[PDB]
RNA sequence: GGUGAAAUUCUUGGAUUUAUUGAAGACUAACUACUGCGAAAGCAUUUGCCAAGGACGUUUUCAUUAAUCAAGAACGAAAGUUAGGGGAUCGAAGAUGAUCAGAUACCGUCGUAGUCUUAACCAUAAACUAUGCCGACUAGGGAUCGGGUGGUGUUUUUUUAAUGACCCACUCGGCACCUUACGAGAAAUCAAAGUCUUUGGGUUCUGGGGGGAGUAUGGUCGCAAGGCUGAAACUUAAAGGAAUUG
């Protein structure tokens, strides 16, 4: 896939990781 | 010698005006486009009916008064393709071959010292 | 069951004084009714035609002239300056690769107090044995032909209204003291006052207007 | 000694209303409350008192203004429009 | 790997210059990189100059042709006008005609 | 209960010997001591009182008449001004355009005063607490605070009622409603969130 | 420039600065120039300016500030008025002024 | 009107075209180039003002005051964010007309944010010459930009000059191009990417098979979006470069 487009899917999947994380703090 | 008015050729693509009008402008006489002279959409623009719309647009002219007009022939413009239309050339080539005369004629496409930002954005239309 | 032109009043324009024919052409109207009359309603409309087509020699084949009509007296309406164009073709023509444009414009009051803003072009011109295959200006020879030019045209004008301004521009008395002060710094070719624009008529005056006509 | 992060004088606001309410206030506190320069005895000593009016610790003069500054900015142009266009009936 | 010195097309000592709008497809494209004609022509054209000067006022007038600058993107320079695509030798050759 | 600050200016009596004293809404910039001028004929400075006629298009004035000599009607609120935006000297009117962005065309002999109205700004501040809403009411009027149509019962309220809180019917009431009825959004040619620019045309 | 002139009549010549004693400068005929700042008020002004022509003193208006003139003359205070009595190397008397 | 063709759309509200004038905000056409300037980002209407700079000229002045740089700092395209203003244009989102097997697109329309500006953030681009800086040396040619020098050179007429623009030779310092290649490279190519197993002028920084992955974690910066710093387990025999023939 694209550079560019796999740069924003983890750019995404971090968010998403960032999210569930504070769940938790 | 004659009695004189202004022609005014807008050839885009797509279609083509015709219509000549009082030499102050303000006071049309007879106008009639490419679109009308035939159906199709497509072929709104084409050269072989600027001719019949130069056609009708010659007769009355000289059948309202106008001997002799000169041209002001115009493109789009503004900020977009800027060149002449098919049908600007047969027009002009069928109107003085109808038996009206010419007389110094400019182009008067409007061009800007740039700007307004071109539609269709900056990759261009791509198809 | 109308056509307009078996309705139409006709008419005939008439220019005014310092030019060759005074007899420019023909217009329509509609005739003048009780409730909107053929006078006051239009006649304050404009024509433009190429002075070539008005003084008769081609050497003047550009310059374009708005004139506008302000009185009007049984099948004659007059008609005074209010403005003059160049051409597309020699403008686009006189711009080429190569070499320097250089413009400039002013605005500035008359005597009979009409406002104008007129404006100049230049090139710089390649001098008869340049090897170099472009001639460009320094600049700082740019803002000075600038300076000149506009020392110049703020004289030119303020001079006797447009009425001698018109007689002024007409055989272009500007175009070469222009270059006059001008190749003292640089070369130069073309030259032209090329545009003036009104913006600012002062009062009718019927009397001064009709000092242009007989 | 510095003494506060960031709140300074928004400091009295403790937690409430929320960071943002409290920013704005700041701003438009500082604003109001400003020592400023005298544009006729030219010393800084405009201080505020009720919304709009502005006047002189010395000197005295009192001078509408803004709400909570000395001059607002719509004002200040309004106030070189009027130049300009009175401009156009001397000349 | 590169394929042209002058990268692109004509930059060298200016990091940036400023986009042209395409003539055809209206692309943005750098002004040096762009590809431009002088589109130079008669306003009336092939035959029509008899039929001009035949039912004219004025002796043969004067005429006054249409001048104005094009400019294309490539892709569509490519696609028509000014390109044909040259062997690796022709390409460096920078000669008009 | 007043966003703008007034100047008391005082004049001589054209027809008694003695001090006579307005009261003007301040516009921005004008301070005591300084002399007003109020006239026909009278300059164009901030802080005089001009009539529409005498001032060129896109002149910015304060406390405007509706009507010549109405003693001020149009613009009066910290912050706002009109604008005129031109004039048709037969039958002497002159447009302008108001504060809520309507253009309105009265009598060239309409007083207005050349400014702002003094005191803009001051809506840009939050109120933050309850109480400052209080305060602030407690020199106007008694409207401060609302008890939502919604929390109360029917008896009180077209909105009143419910065995949870709803509106229960469009809020939108007809501009022909009759008193007791017209609660919610009287005569609402639209409504939602207005998306896009405003700004008159 | 007339600030250029200023601080030279000022490292060079003898001057007085404010209110009470370029009064005492005029009574006597001592001042040869007097200089009034822009925001001044106009009965401080006005009454100079009479002071100064009753001692035929020539009286420059000085666009600028009371705190420029002070920055102008050189000192960390502002001043209203700057008093001419000797003039140093400065043509300040004899120039446009 | 728009397209490949169309349709959505607009049209007694005389559309589209014409004429006169007016308002708004953006922009800076042609002249514009293998041309200029700036540390880079970037910068193209006039005119005023404000300070700044290189090159050049120099029998001026100081006299080692410098080269490069962890830390730290200034600035930093586009977008994006805060609060105002502005909001013509074009236009992520959204909705539509079509196309299509489908078509969340390409194409057409409506158009929010945005696009411009002020105050403040953000700190990243193929931010590219994919090439660190200071110094030295090594090889031809014609252009050109700036500066300077030289000439009983040209053109400007007046009474010769003075000027100005031109021409020719030289010389500093620019932006590039040409041809060579003693030389270098895996090659493409390179006046540096040359003066390297005949390996040392001074200094900064980064890389050490591919994937895992700029992921996890900690720290830190940010309003946020995100920036900086930044692993391992495990996996794997090739990924990769340049040139050749198909
Ligand atoms: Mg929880
Ligand atoms: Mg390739
Ligand atoms: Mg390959
Ligand atoms: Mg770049
Ligand atoms: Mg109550
Ligand atoms: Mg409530
Ligand atoms: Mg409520
Ligand atoms: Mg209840
Ligand atoms: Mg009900
Ligand atoms: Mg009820
Ligand atoms: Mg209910
Ligand atoms: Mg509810
Ligand atoms: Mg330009
Ligand atoms: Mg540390
Ligand atoms: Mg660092
Ligand atoms: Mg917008
Ligand atoms: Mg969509
Ligand atoms: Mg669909
Ligand atoms: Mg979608
Ligand atoms: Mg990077
Ligand atoms: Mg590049
Ligand atoms: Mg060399
Ligand atoms: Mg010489
Ligand atoms: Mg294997
Ligand atoms: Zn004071
Ligand atoms: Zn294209």
């Amino acid at each position: 896939m694209r550079a560019k487009w796999r740069k924003k899917r983890t750019r995404r999947l971090k968010r998403k990781r960032r999210k569930v994380r504070a769940r938790s703090k | 010698s004659q009695v004189f008015g202004v022609a005014r050729i807008y050839a885009s693509f797509n279609d083509t005006f015709v219509h000549v009008t009082d030499l102050s402008g303000k006071e049309t006489i007879a106008r009639v486009t490419g679109g009308m002279k035939v159906k199709a959409d497509r072929d709104e623009s084409s050269p072989y009916a600027a001719m019949l719309a130069a056609q009708d647009v010659a007769a009355k002219c000289k059948e309202v008064g106008i001997t002799a007009v000169h041209v002001k022939i115009r493109a789009t413009g503004g900020t977009r393709t800027k060149t002449p239309g098919p049908g600007g050339q047969a027009a002009l080539r069928a109107l003085a071959r109808s038996g009206l005369r010419i007389g110094r004629i400019e182009d008067v496409t409007p061009v800007p010292s740039d700007s307004t930002r071109k539609k269709g954005g900056r990759r261009g239309r791509r198809l | 069951v109308v056509d307009p032109f078996t309705r139409k009043e006709w008419f005939d324009i008439k220019a005014p004084s310092t030019f060759e024919n005074r007899n420019v052409g023909k217009t329509l109207v509609n005739k003048s009714t009780g409730l909107k009359s053929a006078s006051d309603a239009l006649k304050g409309r404009v024509v433009e035609v190429c002075l070539a087509d008005l003084q008769g020699s081609e050497d003047h084949s550009f310059r374009k002239i708005k004139l506008r009509v302000d009185e009007v007296q049984g099948k004659n309406l007059l008609t005074n300056f209010h403005g003059m164009d160049f051409t597309t073709d020699k403008l686009r023509s006189m711009v080429r690769k190569w070499q320097t444009l250089i413009e400039a414009n002013v605005t500035v009051k008359t005597s009979d107090d009409y406002v104008l803003r007129i404006f100049a072009i230049a090139f710089t011109r390649k001098q008869a044995n340049q090897v170099k295959r472009h001639s460009y200006a320094q600049s700082s020879h740019i803002r000075a032909i600038r300076k000149v030019i506009s020392e110049i045209l703020t004289k030119e004008v303020q001079g006797s209204t447009l009425a001698q301004l018109t007689s002024k521009l007409i055989p272009e008395v500007i175009n070469k003291e222009i270059e006059n002060a001008t190749k003292d710094i640089f070369p130069l070719q073309n030259i032209h006052v090329r545009k003036v624009k009104l913006l600012k008529q002062p009062k009718f005056d019927v009397g001064a207007l009709m000092a242009l006509h007989g | 000694a510095k003494r506060t992060k960031k709140v300074g004088i928004t400091g009295k606001y403790g937690v409430r209303y929320g960071s943002s309410l409290r920013r704005q206030v700041k701003k438009l506190e500082i604003q109001q409350h400003a020592r400023y320069d005298c544009s006729f005895c030219g010393k800084k000593t405009v201080k505020r008192g009720a919304a709009g009016i502005w006047t002189c610790s010395c000197c005295k003069k009192t001078v509408a203004g803004g709400a909570y500054t000395v001059s607002t900015a719509a004002a200040a142009t309004v106030r070189s429009t009027i130049r300009r266009l009175r401009e156009m009936v001397e000349a | 790997p590169k394929k042209r010195a002058s990268n692109g097309r004509n930059k060298k000592g200016r990091g940036h210059v400023k986009p042209v709008r395409c003539v055809n497809c209206s692309k943005s494209i750098p002004k040096d990189k762009a590809i431009k004609r002088m589109a130079i022509r008669n306003i009336v054209e092939a035959a029509a100059v008899r039929d001009l000067s035949e039912a004219s006022v004025y002796p043969e007038y004067a005429l006054p042709k249409t001048y104005n600058k094009l400019h294309y993107c490539v892709s569509c320079a490519i696609h028509a006008r000014i390109v044909r695509v040259r062997s690796r030798e022709d390409r460096k050759n920078r000669a008009p005609p | 209960g007043r966003g703008a600050p007034l100047a008391k200016v005082v004049f001589r009596d054209p027809y008694k010997y003695r001090l006579r004293e307005e009261i003007f809404i301040a516009n921005e910039g004008v301070h005591t001591g300084q002399f007003i001028y109020a006239g026909k004929k009278a300059s164009l400075n901030v802080g005089n009182v001009l009539p529409l006629g005498s001032v060129p298009e896109g002149t910015i004035v304060s406390n405007v008449e509706e009507k010549p000599g109405d003693r001020g009607a149009l613009a009066r609120a910290s912050g706002n001004y009109v604008i005129i935006i031109g004039h048709n000297p037969d039958e002497n009117k002159t447009r302008v355009r108001l504060p809520s962005g309507a253009k309105k065309v009265i009598s060239s002999d309409a007083r207005g005063v050349i400014g702002v109205i003094a005191g803009g700004g001051r809506v840009d501040k939050p109120l933050l607490k309850a109480g400052r809403a209080f305060h602030k009411y407690r020199l106007k009027r008694n409207s401060w605070p609302k008890t939502r149509g919604v929390a109360m019962n029917p008896v009180d309220h077209p909105h009143g009622g419910g065995n949870h809180q709803h509106i229960g019917k469009a809020s939108t009431i007809s501009r022909g409603a009759v008193s007791g009825q017209k609660a919610g959004l009287i005569a609402a040619r639209r409504t939602g969130l207005l998306r896009g620019s405003q700004k008159t045309q | 420039s007339i600030n250029q002139k200023l601080a030279l009549v000022i490292k060079s010549g003898k001057y007085t600065l404010g209110y009470k004693s370029t009064v005492k400068s005029l009574r006597q005929g001592k001042s040869k120039l007097i200089i009034i700042a822009a925001n001044t008020p106009v009965l401080r002004k006005s009454e100079l300016e009479y002071y100064a022509m009753l001692s035929k003193t020539k009286v420059y208006y000085f666009q600028g500030g009371n705190n420029e003139l002070g920055t102008a003359v050189g000192k960390l205070f502002r001043v209203g008025v700057v008093s001419i009595l000797e003039a140093g190397d400065s043509d300040i008397l004899t120039t446009l002024a």
